[PDB]
């Protein structure tokens, strides 16, 4: 009960959504105290969840102050089976390394400029990512349609062969040169066509190999921007909060 | 696979007028035949078989009538063309060819499977291929719902057929609001009954006056009496005994009064009373309709005829552990990130059952771990709906001590399968891309199961082996374990907890309280969602006890049971209870009103076969109005690989049993494919061409017989009671906006179209995501309904909007409307808007225009503020000539500016300009001091508090839409915005003070309250 509003764990007028960002992926024992929607609310991290414990905890009240109730469980805490360990400190003062309103304001304008430019590049990359992913899907469907087409034209050669074998046998024995030439001319036209369909599939397979490579490169570029964009927003938002606190408040 | 485009060939949107077709004869010969792009297959076959005589081995060819054509489609399917009346341009061919074959197998099954496959946008044969026994079980087992539905349809034929095709468009309750009843002349309505006195089809009107609660037959009886003849009282009574041979129809559309409901309970009539408009009905013979209704026949498909030790989970004495082996690859820049690891969690809904466990960090180039991960959960303590949620994350530890963690790919797996077997052995899981905007390392809201695209990061896993197959215990075993597990100011506390919103904070003290009083809770059954969140789901002792309470739990209102179907309630008993409530109490009216949310929560279901899908399919197959929207909402998501298998299998079972509606739906689908293709040509090949050149191309292609055949004579997908007749091409235009939407106009072919609307105007838009508008418009309809039922006549007039696919849909055009910018252009001054409305509404009708403007303006003022709609301006707000305000293109809702700008404030999208204030104040100098403005403020205050009282419904509706994939609706923290705008953590009086300050800040003063400061009186 040494201090009052000086305490590092007290945050005051901050929403549950803000506390959820502060406790995200934190170890069991992480905690912070804030003002209730009314009276205060202690939020404790336990088993991957944030636990809301109201401060009025049980009816026989042995706590004299908010700092006395916290420090009692901070040192030694089942009556469940969890003791208050690492408190979220007001660390956030270090993010803004400027003295006056003018210098902070100048740095916020810089960060916001960088953030909007990086946001615009991220959205452009995301549209390219989507478009590339969609076109890769189309080329994969078109290759399957080519495979099926080539199978049918091959079946056609086989069918031409089965049905002409005995007729070419007879025409050669009957001396009809014009009739054999007409058969092999059609077969040539069929083979010429299967060659053209095969080359078209081959070209599409190349374009897909190239677009699949572009995709991996777009994915890599986005996996690089994402963390840098998040950090930039965090900085920007921290400088904005600094200016709100330093400036005339309602 | 699904068709890449809506074009006539692969890489060719439109075929040239004449095209060369490679024809493969059954003798092995190839013939190149030039065909007209729109020639039918019967013509091509005849032209081919004539030509084939000039080619070798012609003697081996049978009569042309012995053969049909077969070819590869844009879906990579070998389709048999049994319908030779179809045109070459409509065959969806991959390449220009046709193979001649002798038709074999079951002709009937093949034709039906093609029709279903066309509707669904996916070949049926693709399902027969699927190796998963859960899919094959779904396909066979769902057929009992199909057979039930079709048998209920022939129960009382033909009335039961008519009731399916034309269900009554009725409200949920016959009771009318006082202000609606007072619009009547001592409980009586004046109705106009029309008779088509055949032949020559001559119209006669009967201005009839009857009681609002008159059943349709009672209305028919009065029309019989009031008919022009001469007969006495006893003669008019015996002629009335020969009635019940007639039915009532709405003039101008396909709405029928087939059921015995009060006339006022019919939405058309209720709307008529409200608007003060005269109801125009058409009397027709029962036989005229019953003869037009065909008998629907369901056929058992071919796949139905063919076929595709155990330890309890509770006897397994160990903790949970999963081995993460390796990942094939990750797409990362090795110079930008330091290490990669696998993040895992055990979830029940979006709540972890224990702390998250990570693997060790490893290099980008070498994604290998071979690490058993240990979870703080006893294997018997695993709830039935438990899931493994994982991701491969990247770590960038370059700036100070600060680390940057980002997910690269994610995946979710049900720890128990559809047969209650616990996962065992080795498992390969294909991972999914991270959704845009998602920053969390795990995605527990995301779908479960492997990514169907196998050209993605594949994570190799290993589950424990227990020398046998582990099954989750049966209910009998669960029930016995619950028995082994075993002043009144606290009764008031439970009442306060039950009234709170679904996303209000619940303390650990409240959880322990709710759990301690779980048996009294049964007195307040609506406390169930709050109580279920109090349960420790990581403890089989508590769950077993919760299952016992749920089994005997009293039913709750459907609007409350709907919450138990969202992503926070995954337990099959909880979801089962929720479904049983909807079966008993959910009306067709409300089912149609919340269908979109009910379809999205299907995505949350762990398995294909469940009580919800069976309930929805039964209803879609019992009511065509539901069936229509059930089909279109499922079809609109068929491009989405996360849900395409589930939605495709569902759609297959729907199309197999919907009867004749499949033919009407295929007509809608082909009209849409041609609109998609037309818009694709304009956006791609013709994008650098002028509006005049684009319009010449448009009028030329729309005039093609194949285009005129597909886009005339079909039902409107926005409302199937609306018949789209002949296209009025002189009214059809391309809009000057970026996405170049089509503004289309059709004739209404209804014999009495002039009494409803002679023209049907619809906008077709390709390029924009229409789901946000679709959701916004639906919320506006629910808000207006709350308002009307509470006595507030704040007319919104929300236009129809339907998403039909990936950034493609239909938007209903609001008749006789003009943007504020259009009015401002015709004039410059701030009085220009009020001047326009004076010129449009002269003398006597002036007051009704200002009133309508004020009422609609207040509705929009409150709705846009609560929702956080996209900013309003003179180009997205319109006014009808009667005064009715209509807001268009909402696009974004909730905190859509949260990331972009760090500012934390609730926006006022709709700030009433001096121009709007001048209208409300009837041209006064000081606008905010008028009695008109004071009355307008009172309307806003009433509208706002009315929505705040119904907050749980709106929060539930947004919670059910988290599955959708809308960027502004990804987490419950996104829904937190309406908790702020509705000031749910404040008192009713503080909330009104809050709304007033928001309006005061945006309008720079003028907003007052007649009520006192201390107590609002
Ligand atoms: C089809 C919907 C609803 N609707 N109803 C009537 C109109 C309309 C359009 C223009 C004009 S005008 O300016 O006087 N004119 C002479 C050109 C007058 C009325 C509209 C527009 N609208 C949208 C358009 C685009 N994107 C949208 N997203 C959601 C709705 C929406």
């Amino acid at each position: 009960n040494m201090s009052l509003q000086d305490a590092e764990w007290y945050w005051g007028d901050i929403s549950r959504e803000e506390v959820n960002e502060k406790l995200r992926d934190t170890a069991d024992g992480t905690f912070l105290v804030r003002d209730a929607s009314t009276d205060y609310t202690l939020t404790l991290r336990k088993g991957g969840n944030n636990k809301l414990i109201k401060i009025f905890f049980s009816d026989p009240l042995t706590f004299s102050s908010v700092v006395e109730l916290i420090n009692h469980y901070r040192n030694e805490l089942a009556q469940l089976d969890v003791k208050l360990l690492y408190p979220v400190s007001k660390q956030q003062d270090q993010v803004v390394k400027e003295d006056n309103i003018e210098a902070v304001g100048k740095k916020l304008h810089e960060y916001n400029t960088q953030f909007q430019e990086k946001s615009r590049e991220y959205d452009r990359l995301y549209e390219e990512y989507t478009r590339t992913s969609q076109e890769i899907q189309m080329k994969r469907t078109a290759i399957e349609a080519f495979n099926e087409t080539i199978k049918i034209f091959e079946e056609q050669c086989q069918t031409q062969e089965r049905y002409s074998k005995e007729y070419i046998e007879k025409f050669k024995r009957e001396g009809n040169e014009k009739e054999i030439q007409r058969i092999m001319h059609n077969y040539d036209k069929l083979k010429s066509r299967i060659s053209e369909i095969i080359d078209s599939r081959r070209r599409l397979e190349e374009d897909l190999k190239k677009q699949a490579a572009e995709y991996r490169e777009i994915d890599k570029r986005m996996n690089s921007i994402k963390p840098d964009l998040i950090q930039l927003r965090k900085t920007r938002d921290q400088y904005l909060m600094w200016l709100t606190q330093k400036g005339v408040r309602q | 696979p699904p068709r890449p485009s809506s074009g006539e060939l692969w890489g060719i949107h439109l075929m040239p007028p004449r095209i060369l077709v490679e024809c493969l004869l059954p003798n092995g010969m190839i013939v190149t035949l030039e065909c007209l792009r729109e020639a039918t297959l019967i013509t091509i076959k005849h032209e081919l078989f004539k030509e084939a005589r000039k080619y070798p081995l012609h003697q081996l060819l049978q009569d042309e009538s012995s053969y049909i054509f077969v070819s590869v489609t844009q879906e990579a399917e070998r389709e048999e063309f049994f319908d030779e009346t179809r045109r070459l341009c409509d065959l969806r061919l991959f390449q220009p060819f046709l193979k001649v074959i002798e038709p074999v197998g079951n002709r009937e099954e093949k034709i039906l499977n093609r029709e279903i496959g066309f509707a669904i946008g996916m070949p049926v044969c693709e399902f027969d291929m699927v190796k998963d026994p859960e899919v094959q079980d779904f396909r066979r087992n769902i057929l009992n719902v199909c057979k039930e539905a079709v048998d209920l349809r022939d129960l009382n034929s033909p009335h039961s057929r008519a009731m399916y095709v034309y269900p009554p468009n009725v409200e949920s309750s016959p009771e009318l609001p006082k202000h609606i009843y007072n619009k009547l002349d001592k409980g009586q309505i004046i109705v106009v009954i029309w008779v088509i006195v055949s032949p020559n089809n001559d119209k006669q009107k009967y201005t009839l006056k009857i009681n609002h609660d008159c059943v349709p037959e009672q209305v028919i009886a009065e029309a019989i009496r009031k008919k022009t003849r001469l007969s006495s009282e006893q003669l008019k009574l015996c002629v009335l005994e020969y009635q019940g041979k007639y039915i009532l129809k709405v003039c101008g559309c396909d709405e029928y009064f087939l059921e015995k409901y009060p006339l006022s309970q019919y939405k058309y009539i209720r709307s008529c009373i409200m608007l003060g408009r005269m109801p125009n009905l058409m009397l027709m013979a029962k036989e005229s309709l019953y003869s037009q209704l065909p008998m629907d026949c369901f056929t058992m498909p071919s796949y139905s005829r063919r076929i595709s030790s155990t330890k309890s989970l509770w006897v397994i004495n160990s903790a949970l552990r999963i081995k993460i082996l390796c990942a094939t690859y990750v797409n990362v820049n090795i110079r930008d990130i330091d290490k990669i690891y696998v993040r895992t969690g055990i979830y029940h809904g979006g709540e972890p059952l224990c702390d998250n466990v990570n693997t060790q960090r490893v290099p980008c180039s070498n994604p290998r771990w071979n690490e058993w991960l240990n979870y703080d959960i006893y294997i018997p303590d695993l709830p039935r709906a438990a899931r493994l949620c994982l991701s491969i994350c990247s770590v960038k530890g370059r700036k100070g001590a600060k680390e940057e963690h980002c997910p690269l790919a994610w995946g979710n797996i049900n720890l128990f399968d559809y047969t209650d077997t616990l996962v065992s052995g080795k498992m390969a899981l294909n991972l999914w891309p991270v959704p845009h905007g998602l920053e969390d390392l795990l995605n527990p809201i995301g779908v479960t199961g492997s990514n169907p695209n196998k050209e993605t990061p594949c994570l190799e896993l290993e589950f424990d082996w227990f020398s046998s197959v582990v099954k989750f215990p049966d209910m009998s075993v669960i029930e016995e374990h619950a028995n082994w597990s075993v002043r009144e100011n606290d009764k008031e506390q439970l009442k306060a907890i039950s009234t709170r919103d679904p996303l209000s904070e619940i303390t650990e003290q409240e959880k322990d309280f709710l759990w301690s009083h779980r048996h009294y809770c049964v007195t307040i059954p609506e406390i169930l969602p709050k109580l279920l969140l109090s349960v420790k789901w990581n403890s089989r002792d508590e769950v077993a006890q919760m299952y016992c309470l749920v089994k005997d739990w009293p039913p709750i209102k459907p609007e409350q049971a709907m919450e138990l179907l969202d992503c926070n309630y995954p337990d099959p008993m909880v979801r089962g209870f929720a479904v049983r409530c909807l079966e008993k109490y959910l009306t067709d009216d409300k089912l149609s009103q919340y269908l979109i949310q009910l379809v999205q929560v299907l995505k949350y279901e762990q398995y294909l076969d469940n009580l919800l899908v069976r309930f929805l399919l039964k209803k879609a197959l019992t009511n065509q109005r539901i069936g229509h929207f059930f089909f279109w909402h499922l079809k609109s998501e068929m491009h989405n690989k996360t849900v395409s298998q589930r939605f495709g299998l569902l759609l297959e079972s729907y199309c197999r049993a919907c009867g004749m509606y499949l033919k009407h739906l295929n007509r809608q689908v082909e009209a849409m494919e041609k609109l998609i293709n037309l818009t694709d040509i304009l956006k791609q090949e013709k994008k650098d061409e002028t509006q005049k050149v684009q319009m010449k191309f448009l009028v030329e292609q729309m005039r093609r017989p194949d285009f005129m055949d597909a886009l005339q004579g079909f039902l409107s997908p926005l409302n199937p009671a609306h018949q789209l007749g002949n296209l009025r091409l002189e009214e059809c235009r391309i809009m000057s906006s970026a996405k170049r939407p089509l503004w289309l106009n059709w004739e209404n072919p209804d014999i009495m179209s002039e009494l409803l609307f002679q023209n049907n105007e619809i906008m077709f838009k390709n390029g924009d995501d229409l789901r946000q508008d679709m959701l916004t418009l639906q919320i506006i309809r629910i808000m207006e309904n709350i308002w009307q039922n509470q006595g507030l006549d704040l007319r919104m007039l929300p236009y129809g909007c339907l998403s039909i696919g990936d950034c493609v849909g239909l938007i209903e055009v609001v008749r006789n409307s003009h943007t504020i910018m259009q009015i401002q252009c015709k004039g410059f001054n701030s009085h220009t808007l009020h001047q326009w409305l004076k010129d449009k509404n002269k003398g006597e009708i002036y007051d009704a225009a200002i009133d309508l403007f004020t009422r609609s303006c207040a509705g929009y003022c409150v709705a846009t503020f609560i929702l956080g709609i996209g900013d309003r301006h003179n180009s997205n707000i319109m006014v009808k000539d009667d005064g009715q305000l209509v807001h268009i293109d909402f696009g974004h809702f909730l905190d859509h500016k949260k990331k972009k700008f760090g500012y934390k404030r609730e926006r006022v999208p709709f700030v009433l300009t001096q121009d709007f204030l001048i209208v409300i104040s009837k041209g006064a100098q000081e606008c905010t001091k008028t009695r008109e403005f004071e009355r307008f403020q009172e309307m806003c205050y009433k509208a706002y508090l009315a929505i705040r009282q119904h907050a749980n419904l709106f929060i539930n509706l947004f919670s059910m839409m988290l599955g959708s994939g809308m960027p502004e609706l990804q987490s419950f923290d996104d829904i937190a915005y309406i908790r702020k705008t509705l000031a749910l953590d404040k008192t009713e009086q503080e909330a009104l003070e809050y709304f007033m300050k928001q309006m005061n800040d945006a309008h720079h003063g003028g907003w007052t309250t007649k009520m006192d400061w201390i107590f609002h009186t």
